[PDB]
């Protein structure tokens, strides 16, 4: 989990996906590939073997040819760069890289996250709060801020 | 598309084509590269810490220690 290895094959890969404005697609063949690397049988043969090239044929010919000809030539750069191996970590890479752009997420507050895309932060978080009418579920929330609250005040006990 | 598990059989599909290659038995393996009489080595890999190695021109093989990705005999 070098994953800050991530950025130089990561980065270009956002400006190849911006210069190729593939990231719909591209983010096909991420998903692809992902998938492709989780094959557990095809991951014990996955490091089996040294000849570069036949990785890149086999891997790349089982593959269902989800394939990109940059992929290809980039796929070769992988494996040519042998650190493929630990490759799909990127995506989560690539999600903040496709996040980067326009995006935004949530935090549960107590309960569960709401993922909102709302890049105005405690503004357009705030409108997300106020848009509870979302305000009913309890999803444990009480115990966490009854005792969080409650903790800080143990806390004060301890300060007392 | 593939969607869930789909890319499995997918996989069993995309494996069936390339399939036949995969896995090995413990006690069976080989040995990958060497120097100096000892060997990157595969295969055979639950055994007992250093049991006696059958080579060919047979003998066994002294076992040092088992890495967690692969290992080598003396």
């Amino acid at each position: 989990e070098f994953i800050t290895v991530a950025r130089p094959y990561a980065k270009a890969a956002f400006d190849f996906a911006v210069e190729h404005q593939s990231v719909e697609r591209w983010q096909d063949m991420l998903a692809f590939a992902a998938e492709v690397t989780k094959n557990e049988q095809m991951a014990e043969l996955l490091s089996g073997a040294l000849a570069p090239e036949t990785l890149a044929e086999s891997f790349i010919a089982v593959a269902g040819e989800q394939l990109d000809e940059n992929g290809q030539n980039l796929i070769r750069v992988m494996a040519e760069n042998g650190r493929l191996n630990a490759l799909p970590d990127v995506l989560e890479q690539f999600i903040h890289l496709r996040a980067v752009s326009e995006a935004t997420a949530e935090v549960d507050v107590i309960s569960a996250a709401a993922l909102s895309e709302q890049q105005l932060a405690k503004i357009s978080a705030a409108m997300e709060k106020r848009l509870s009418r979302k305000v009913k579920l309890n999803a444990k929330i009480d115990k966490s801020v009854m005792a969080g609250v409650i903790i800080r005040a143990g806390d004060m006990v301890i300060d007392g | 598309m593939q969607l869930n598990s789909t890319e499995i059989s997918e996989l069993i599909k995309q494996r069936i084509a390339q399939f036949n290659v995969v896995s090995e038995a413990h006690n069976e393996g080989t040995i990958v590269s060497v120097s100096d009489g000892v060997i990157r080595i595969h295969g055979l890999a639950d055994a007992m810490q250093g049991e006696m190695i059958s080579l060919p021109g047979n003998r066994y093989a002294i076992a040092l220690n088992l890495e967690r990705d692969s290992v080598g005999a003396v």
